[PDB]
């Protein structure tokens, strides 16, 4: 059994320096090197450097020279790099990765770290602001009537939603939260039957775990307005 | 630096079935040793990086054998061969010969191959405690499609508008294999009382006609 | 028969287990150098190869800078300086250590050995002579030597070497057990066969030097024999078979020695087998391993070298146990002689101190025998008393109880029964150091100390002056001869001195005793073969002495019987006969009867000598170049198999160029095991056959030459079998071995040299300034593995002949109670070599220590400037270990090598001694089929003038003009004096010399001229003493006439002639009865009737009879004579005699002085004229 496993998911401001750690564990950790590279979202993996994991001589890429700094510590079996210099394109997904040293370049990276996450931000803690979202006054015309609620402003995630606290699962649509002017927006939707609503009571339970707000906004028609 | 490029950018593969993923480069990865290197990862949502296909013809050992690589100079292919739901990641191919860029391929996930669907497009109007607040944020859902060919288009009064807007594709259901996606228009709150005819174009692959959803704010 | 471990150490003070207590820590410590010295080359191979890979992947980025390959390099330049100071840390911490190792082992027991020898000699000084007779004295002497050498090798230094082998052995195994396990454990699999040919190898190696003279001892015995008397040899021409009977038994030695050397060179073969064979199975398995990505090349490096020399430590263990085993039973020797306490024990002193002495004495019953001759008990019942002066003298049977009461008054022996008192007091409670002081003697054959005369009158008493010995020398009849002497005292007399007469040393033994000043003087027999002119005058001094003591004279001359006191007659262990001389007249006794009857090298002429067996020459430095060119090819393909983990390649290129280098071990081990084993046969079959061609032409070629050259001191018997049983075994290292040494030294270091100059030269300049320090290393500690001790026992000399010249006459000194100079003249003799040999230990310590020093920073200096030069790409990783590998491991190989053949220097003094004796020809070549040979039968040897002098000495004329002329059939005898030669002319007949003036006519015809194997044809010869052989008597009595078809019928013919037929018949195996040490010993008579039958086999024209006195049976005269009575009728023959009971039938009486005839005729008319004739008829008659 071979298995590297990585740290837990980071969530630092900007400016600040983070330590990520590789702790190799089921082999003979001071021969082979320490491969570390940086996954963007939905981009090519690019390569950041190694580290000779047996006498701590490095060699880094050419674009990240300077802002990074690896360093090894053979008695734990563990390798960092200290992330300085944070701007906002350094939020990404970090793996390392062993390659052997009798043998390297003449041989794929074998077994691959989990990788987690680092997301760089630059703002505090805000309080969601939960709308809920109507059926357009007017037309009413199909037996398949769709409900969905809005949350935007937040920070950070995550935010569980769900809608009646776990009592409908018919067509729950939970959107990914999208990032815009450094605070998230989330979605949801549901689509249930035409004698169902506005003949039954229906909700969704916003709860941000992050700051103990907990809203149920029940919606409703659009009448007058 | 070989700026590789892996051209399938997905594929629609079945259950059961046979598939194959290009990986291209951009000089030939033939070393003065009678061997070109380039390797083969799948990628599972969430774990570690596996390998599965080493120095292009080999297999690693612990992966079965519906695996098969293929290719040679600039042109190199892997074969699933008659595919479980156990392979459903993506798979990227390093490497380059000529290090240290050491550049990695782009990925190719996988599907699971519905039959075409149309879109239920639907637009809500803004919320009245957004009217209260002081802003405009008009969201369309549309629901239930197949396959991921979409471009949506939002259009106020026949005026177009590029600015200010977000888009948000949930991934592909284990239930009835179809995805689903999301905008929302974000502006101020006067900006909102200017216009009545707000609209949406659903440029699908299913349709010559782009299926416009749309209503008008005076009226209510 | 051996001994606890907690007794040999019993002799050590508190000092001595202070040394063996710290030389066994710094044992240890000295033991875990070699593994630790592993340990950090396998770090330092890690560090040199990890560096490496990384520099391609900088390669191949162009721009980038030199100070980039500089920080990587960099990071491996500054490395390396620390390892720089691990290494000189093992190897400063290892001189003083090896030096502690070996200093306080070799204190630590030669001051054991000093104290036990010294106390042995005094355990045997002070024992009881009845049970000196019982043991041997030079079993003893041997004893002494032997067993002291070997209690010396035994805890001397190879104690502490065990130790370091055993604390290596285990720091190898612990390395390889914390480095990497399953490495350790496969080669721990095949651990026991490696340490068992190893212990086998270490076998042979400590027993190189050894002569082995357990072969040759047959010959030695056959070649002992015939040289201890060549003259009847060259006289009955024994050459053929004995040259036969040497050279069966010599083929014999041949092929033991052959088959010795086949299995000594296959025993080192198959180690090297075994070392490279585990080569190449740790190193497949190590690089199945390193290629999995388990280990690195640094553990697979340091856990193979270490479990390799644990495994090769147990091996090389062995025989410091063997000597250890051998020692224990060598102190049970020594221990129960210095255990052994005495009854009497002369040195304590306890007993009564009588003063004013006169010499009562009374015998009381005394019932004795000997303890060594049991069964026989001599004295019985005995009581005779005696008073103040009386002068009592013995006369009776032969040697029954003349002797025993005379050594009984020295209380030599305690009666069995019976108690003998002094004055009426006790004789075993007077201090028997006071009781021998007040009782002198004189024994009856004086032994002489080869000293000085005034030192040994010196024995007598310690505390006298030189005016009471000169009064002495005077008063005791002496000074006559004395004071002719060469200038005073201080003259050397004795075996090597100046070779003195019976009566003078007689004379001085009494003189001795008299300077003792005795109060009960002892006589027993002043006159055993003394002459007559002498024993008046020895009697009067004699005479002189016996105012004032109570004299015993128990002698022959029965004259002074007359003027004695009181007599008394031994019967049968009891006297009974007492009284005067007139009164023991009409007893009418034995005394009765006794009145009745008496009254330049040239190396290439060694290489000639062997220029037959050059087909054995060819094919074996074909195969020396072979064996001695492989240890260059293990260092390429060694660098190789390293230098291919310190580039980047591919998995599967790795793979099988691993696979190939490791078969190619495997193929050197079974070559180097095959030229091994043909460069050990084909050269141990030249020089065998070398060994026994040489010899046999060296004893061909020995036995040949003449008589004179048999003469010189410098040709004896002992000296001769030494120059031919030593001698074909060092010319047999002076052709082969040379050339072996000197074409694998020069493929092993001119191959290493010429490619270690192509690939790096900078490092090898360094190393070739480093290499004879490292290359003396290995030749010191190869001295140290065998020879080390041998030398050193050779130079004790000065103590080795004091101790057996006082050991041989023990009861000279046990009489006189001296044995305290004899002490500290060991002592003194023995303190200056223990002061010598400290001084060597502290030599032999500290080079042994500095050349390993040496060899642990060649590593220091060689990898820091080897990584100096690789930090600037100019040679890689593995043309610095290649240049490192080739030049020092060569140097150690030419060491080893050069110091395990046998030496040069004594091989060539020995080639020219053998070339200088095997090729010298006398004048009286006695191979020489040239001459007349006549047919003459009748033999009138015609004497005429001749002079002669001996070449050992020209400065006594002997012979001054000789002319005697034989007639046909008569006896002509010829008899003289004391110094004329009376047997010159006799060994001139048969042309054993030559002399200057005159000549023989034999016919008319010279003895210069003739064919002397005719002369030797027609002529037999009679010894005074026969000379008898390892054979049966049908050929001792068949040896008369040799070269011969003789067979049964004339040995019986010899035998009726000889009156031993009956005698033969009264034999069981009557002709097949072997004689010898290993048959029967006869009495004087019985050899001399052997001899002259053996001479009477020949039936010659005429015989020589040359016989001499003091025969003891006396009853075989007449036997013998009637068989010279049956030869005095028609052969002619030349009498000489001291038995004049022949001067009546002898027909031509010559009386010879001046080298002249005194007169010519019969035996009345050369009695009738009253000349020395009637002066030895005058002396016989009274
Ligand atoms: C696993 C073994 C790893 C070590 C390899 C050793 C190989 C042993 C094979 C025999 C080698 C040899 O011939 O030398 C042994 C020698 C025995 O001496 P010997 O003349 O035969 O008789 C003495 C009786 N005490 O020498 C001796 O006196 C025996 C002592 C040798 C050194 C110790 C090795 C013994 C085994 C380790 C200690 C004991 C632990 C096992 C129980
Ligand atoms: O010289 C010392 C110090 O050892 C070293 C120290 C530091 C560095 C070294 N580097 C290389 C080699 C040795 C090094 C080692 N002696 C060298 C000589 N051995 C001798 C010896 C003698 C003749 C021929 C071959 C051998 C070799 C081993 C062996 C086995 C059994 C009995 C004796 C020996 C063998 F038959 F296989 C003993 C140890
Ligand atoms: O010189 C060589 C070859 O020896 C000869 C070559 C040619 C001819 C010869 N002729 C006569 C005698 C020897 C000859 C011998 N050294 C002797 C010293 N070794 C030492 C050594 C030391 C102690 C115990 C065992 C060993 C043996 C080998 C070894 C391995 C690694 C490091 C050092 C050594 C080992 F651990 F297995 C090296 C080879
Ligand atoms: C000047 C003299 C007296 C000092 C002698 C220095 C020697 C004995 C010392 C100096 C450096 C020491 C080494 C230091 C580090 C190591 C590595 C460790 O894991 C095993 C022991 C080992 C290999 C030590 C062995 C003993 C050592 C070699
Ligand atoms: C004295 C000799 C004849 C006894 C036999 C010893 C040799 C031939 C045997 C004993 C133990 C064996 C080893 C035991 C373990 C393995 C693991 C295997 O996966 C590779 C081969 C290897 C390394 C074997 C090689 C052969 C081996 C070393
Ligand atoms: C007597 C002791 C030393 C055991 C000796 C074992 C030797 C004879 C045997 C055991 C295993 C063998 C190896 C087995 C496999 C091969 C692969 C071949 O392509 C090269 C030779 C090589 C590498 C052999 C070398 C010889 C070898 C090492
Ligand atoms: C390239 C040239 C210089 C290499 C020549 C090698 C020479 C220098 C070396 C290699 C082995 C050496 C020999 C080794 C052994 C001995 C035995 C000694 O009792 C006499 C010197 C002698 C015979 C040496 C003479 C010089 C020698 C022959
Ligand atoms: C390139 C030239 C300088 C090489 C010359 C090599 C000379 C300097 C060295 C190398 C090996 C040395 C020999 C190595 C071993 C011994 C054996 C010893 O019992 C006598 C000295 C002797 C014979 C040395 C003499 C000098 C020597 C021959
Ligand atoms: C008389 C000549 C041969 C000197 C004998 C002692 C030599 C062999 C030993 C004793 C001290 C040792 C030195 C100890 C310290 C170092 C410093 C290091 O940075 C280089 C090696 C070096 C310099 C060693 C080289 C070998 C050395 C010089
Ligand atoms: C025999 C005598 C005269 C010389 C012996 C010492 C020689 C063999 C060795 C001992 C240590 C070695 C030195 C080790 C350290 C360095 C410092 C490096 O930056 C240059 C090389 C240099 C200077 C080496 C030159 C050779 C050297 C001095
Ligand atoms: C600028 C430059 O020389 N780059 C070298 C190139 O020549 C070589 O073809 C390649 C393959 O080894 O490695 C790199
Ligand atoms: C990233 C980097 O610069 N690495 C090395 C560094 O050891 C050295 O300081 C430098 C000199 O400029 O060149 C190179
Ligand atoms: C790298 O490139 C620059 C300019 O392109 C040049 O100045 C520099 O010397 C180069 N470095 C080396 C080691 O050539």
């Amino acid at each position: 059994e071979v298995q590297l496993q990585e740290s837990g998911p980071e969530l630092v401001k900007t400016g600040a320096s983070v330590k990520i750690s590789c702790k190799a564990s089921g082999y003979s950790f001071s021969n082979y090197y320490i491969h570390w590279v940086k996954q963007s979202h939905g981009k090519s993996l690019e390569w950041i450097g190694f580290i000779s994991c047996y006498n701590g001589a490095t060699f880094y890429n050419q674009k990240f020279k300077g802002k990074a700094t690896f360093t090894v510590d053979n008695s734990s079996s563990t390798a960092y790099m200290k992330f300085n210099s944070l701007t906002f394109e350094d939020s990404a997904v970090y793996y390392c990765a062993r390659l052997p040293i009798q043998f390297g370049n003449f041989y794929p990276m074998d077994y691959w770290g989990q990788g987690t996450t680092v997301t760089v931000s630059s703002a505090k803690t805000t309080a969601p602001s939960v709308y809920p979202l109507a059926p357009v006054c007017g037309d009413t015309t199909g037996s398949s009537v769709t409900l969905g609620c809005l949350v935007k402003g937040y920070f950070p995630e995550p935010v569980t939603l769900t809608w009646n606290s776990g009592s409908l699962s018919s067509g729950v649509h939970t959107f990914p939260a999208v990032l815009q002017s450094d605070l998230y927006t989330l979605s949801s939707s549901v689509t249930v039957t035409s004698s169902t609503w506005p003949s039954q009571s229906i909700t969704c339970n916003v709860a941000h775990p992050a700051s103990s707000t907990k809203v149920d906004k029940k919606i409703e028609p659009r009448g007058p307005t | 630096q070989v700026v590789m490029t892996q051209s399938p950018l997905s594929l629609p593969v079945s259950l059961g079935d046979q598939a194959s993923i290009s990986c291209r480069s951009s000089q030939s990865l033939l070393h003065s040793n009678g061997n070109t290197y380039l390797h083969w990862y799948l990628q599972k949502p969430g774990q570690s990086p596996k390998l599965l296909i080493y120095k292009v013809s080999n297999r690693f050992s612990g992966v079965p054998d519906r695996f098969s690589g293929s290719g040679s100079g600039t042109d190199f292919t892997l074969k699933i061969s008659r595919v479980e739901a156990e392979d459903l990641g993506v798979y990227f191919c390093s490497q380059s010969t000529h290090i240290p860029p050491w550049t990695f391929g782009g990925g190719t996930k996988l599907d699971i191959k519905r039959a075409d669907a149309a879109p239920t497009v639907s637009i809500f109007p803004p919320s009245s405690e957004q009217l209260t607040s002081g802003g405009l944020s008009v969201v369309c859902f549309l629901n239930n499609f197949y396959p991921k060919d979409i471009n949506v288009k939002w259009k106020i009064d026949g005026s177009e508008r590029q600015n200010g807007v977000l888009n948000s594709w949930t991934d592909q259901d284990s239930k009835d294999s179809t995805y689903s996606m999301s905008s929302t228009l974000t502006l101020t709150k006067d900006e909102y009382e200017r216009h009545n005819s707000y609209t949406c174009e659903a440029t699908h692959k299913t349709s010559t006609s782009p299926i416009v959803k749309s209503f008008n704010r005076n009226e209510c | 028969p051996a001994v606890s471990v907690l007794t040999m150490f019993r002799y050590a003070g508190w000092l001595d287990r202070l040394y063996m207590l710290v030389g066994t820590l710094a044992a240890i410590i000295h033991g875990v150098a070699l593994p630790l010295m592993m340990l950090i080359f396998g770090e330092m191979t890690d560090i040199f190869a990890n560096a490496g890979n990384l520099e391609d992947l900088m390669s191949n980025i162009t721009n980038r800078s030199d100070i980039n390959d500089t920080g990587f390099f960099m990071n491996l330049e500054e490395d390396m300086t620390t390892y720089a100071y691990y290494y000189t840390g093992i190897g400063a911490g290892v001189l003083i250590v090896a030096y502690i190792q070996v200093s306080f082992w070799c204190l630590a027991a030669g001051r054991q050995i000093h104290k036990i020898r010294q106390k042995f000699f005094h355990a045997i000084m002070n024992q009881e002579i009845g049970w000196f007779d019982v043991h041997d004295v030079g079993e003893l002497n041997t004893r002494l030597t032997d067993d002291v050498s070997k209690i010396n090798e035994g805890i001397g230094d190879k104690i502490g070497m065990f130790f370091q082998a055993m604390a290596t052995f285990f720091g190898g195994f612990i390395i390889g057990f914390t480095r990497g396990w399953k490495l350790t454990l496969v080669i721990l699999a095949i651990s026991p066969v490696l340490g068992l040919s190893a212990g086998i190898w270490a076998k042979i190696l400590s027993s190189f030097t050894d002569k082995e003279l357990h072969a040759y001892a047959k010959a030695g015995a056959v070649a002992e024999e015939v040289l201890a008397a060549i003259r009847t040899v060259i006289a009955f021409g024994g050459q053929k078979k004995e040259l036969e009977r040497y050279n069966n038994n010599l083929e014999e030695a041949k092929r033991l020695g052959i088959k010795k050397a086949i299995t000594a060179n296959i025993s080192m073969g198959a180690a090297f087998l075994l070392i490279y064979a585990s080569y190449a199975l740790a190193f497949w398995y190590g690089t199945t391993l390193v290629l999995s990505g388990e280990y690195s090349i640094g553990q697979v490096l340091t856990v193979f070298f270490s479990v390799l020399i644990g495994a090769f430590s147990v091996g090389q263990a062995s025989p410091n146990i063997e000597a250890f085993a051998n020692a224990r039973g060598a102190a049970y020797e020594v221990f129960k002689i210095i255990d052994n306490k005495p009854s009497i024990d002369s040195f304590s002193k306890s007993g009564h101190k009588p003063d004013n002495i006169q010499g009562n004495l009374e015998f009381k019953n005394i019932h004795f025998s000997y303890p060594s001759r049991k069964e026989v008990q001599i004295l019985k019942g005995l009581n005779l008393k005696v008073k103040s002066g009386q002068t009592v003298a013995l006369v009776g049977n032969s040697g029954c109880g003349k002797s025993t009461t005379v050594q009984l008054m020295q209380r030599l022996y305690d009666p069995l029964d019976g108690m003998v008192s002094i004055d009426g007091q006790d004789i075993r409670t007077i201090n028997v150091r006071y009781l021998r002081e007040i009782i002198g003697v004189v024994s009856q054959e004086p032994v002489l100390f080869a000293t000085t005369i005034a030192e040994n009158i010196r024995y007598g008493r310690e505390d006298v002056t030189m005016d009471e010995i000169e009064k002495a020398v005077k008063e005791a009849n002496a000074y006559d001869f004395i004071m002719k002497l060469p200038h005073q005292f201080d003259t050397l007399v004795g075996e090597r001195g100046a070779q003195l007469s019976g009566g003078q040393k007689q004379r001085i033994a009494i003189a001795r005793a008299l300077v003792r000043n005795p109060k009960i003087l002892l006589l027993d027999q002043a006159t055993s073969a003394l002459d007559t002119e002498s024993e008046a005058v020895v009697q009067a001094a004699l005479d002189k002495a016996r105012e004032g003591r109570t004299t015993i004279v128990i002698a022959h001359r029965l004259s002074t019987v007359r003027n004695a006191d009181v007599i008394a007659g031994f019967d049968g262990g009891v006297i009974v006969e007492q009284g005067n001389h007139d009164e023991l007249m009409r007893e009418k006794g034995i005394y009765f009867k006794l009145v009745m009857t008496q009254t330049p090298a040239s190396f290439w002429r060694i290489l000639k000598l062997n220029s037959t067996e050059w087909p054995y020459f060819v094919v074996g430095i074909f195969c020396a170049i072979i064996n001695g060119g492989l240890q260059p090819a293990f260092s390429v393909i060694f660098s190789k198999i390293i230098g291919v983990f310190t580039r980047i390649d591919d998995p599967e290129t790795k793979r099988q160029n691993s696979n190939l280098f490791s078969l190619l071990f495997l193929i050197l081990g079974i070559i180097s095991f095959i030229t091994f084993f043909l460069q050990g046969f084909t050269f141990g079959k030249a020089g065998e056959i070398l060994t026994k061609r040489l010899r046999y032409m060296v004893f061909k070629s020995m036995l040949r030459q003449d008589v004179s050259w048999f003469d010189d001191p410098k040709n004896t018997t002992g000296a001769l079998t030494t120059r031919l049983a030593n001698d074909a075994a060092q010319v047999k290292g002076a052709t082969g071995s040379r050339l072996a040494v000197i074409f694998q030294n020069i493929a092993n270091l001119g191959t290493g040299i010429i490619i270690s100059f192509i690939y790096g030269w900078q490092l090898t300049l360094l190393l070739l300034a480093i290499v004879p320090i490292i290359a003396i290393a290995g030749v010191v500690e190869m001295k140290m593995l065998s020879g080390q001790a041998l030398k050193d026992k050779k130079e004790l000399e000065g103590s080795g002949k004091i101790a057996t010249e006082a050991i041989e006459n023990f009861r000279t000194v046990v009489s006189l109670t001296r044995e305290q100079k004899f002490e500290t003249m060991y002592a003194q003799s023995l303190q200056i070599p223990y002061r010598n040999a400290m001084k060597k230990a502290h030599v032999f310590g500290i080079t042994f220590s500095f050349t390993q020093a040496m060899m642990y920073f060649s590593y220091a200096a060689c990898f820091r400037f080897g990584a100096y030069l690789v930090a600037h790409k100019l040679m890689s990783f593995e043309d610095v270990l290649l240049v490192f590998s080739a030049i020092v491991f060569g140097a150690m190989a030419v060491g080893q090598v050069s110091s395990f053949a046998p030496d040069y220097a004594k091989a060539t003094v020995s080639a020219s001694h053998i070339i200088r004796i095997i090729e010298k020809t006398p004048e009286i070549d006695s191979y020489s089929t040239q001459g007349l040979k006549p047919n003459m039968l009748e033999g009138n040897v015609q004497f005429s003038g001749v002079v002669f002098n001996y070449p050992t000495r020209p400065s006594i004329p002997v012979l001054q003009g000789l002319s005697l002329e034989v007639k046909k059939g008569q006896t002509l005898a010829l008899v003289g004096s004391s110094g004329c030669g009376k047997s010159t002319v006799v060994q001139l007949l048969e042309r054993f010399y030559d002399p200057m003036a005159g000549s023989v006519f034999l016919d008319g015809k010279e003895i210069k001229q003739l064919n002397v194997q005719w002369l030797r044809a027609q002529l037999g010869i009679v010894s005074q003493e026969p000379i008898l052989f390892d054979c049966s008597i049908a050929e001792n009595i068949a040896y008369g006439d040799n070269s011969r078809v003789v067979s049964y019928e004339e040995i019986v013919r010899a035998a009726k002639e000889a009156n031993i037929h009956q005698f033969i018949d009264s034999l069981p195996d009557k002709y097949n009865t072997r004689v010898g040490d290993k048959g029967t010993q006869l009495s004087g008579g019985q050899k001399q009737r052997i001899a002259i039958a053996r001479a009477l086999v020949r039936q010659p024209h005429i015989l020589l009879l040359d016989q001499a006195t003091s025969a003891l049976d006396t009853e075989s005269e007449k036997v013998v004579q009637e068989a010279l009575d049956k030869a005095r009728e028609g052969r002619t023959c030349i009498v000489i005699a001291h038995r004049l009971s022949t001067i009546q039938n002898a027909d031509l009486i010559v009386v010879i002085q001046n080298g002249k005839v005194k007169e010519h005729g019969t035996h009345q008319q050369l009695l009738a004229q009253k000349g020395i004739y009637f002066s030895m008829v005058s002396v016989q008659a009274g």
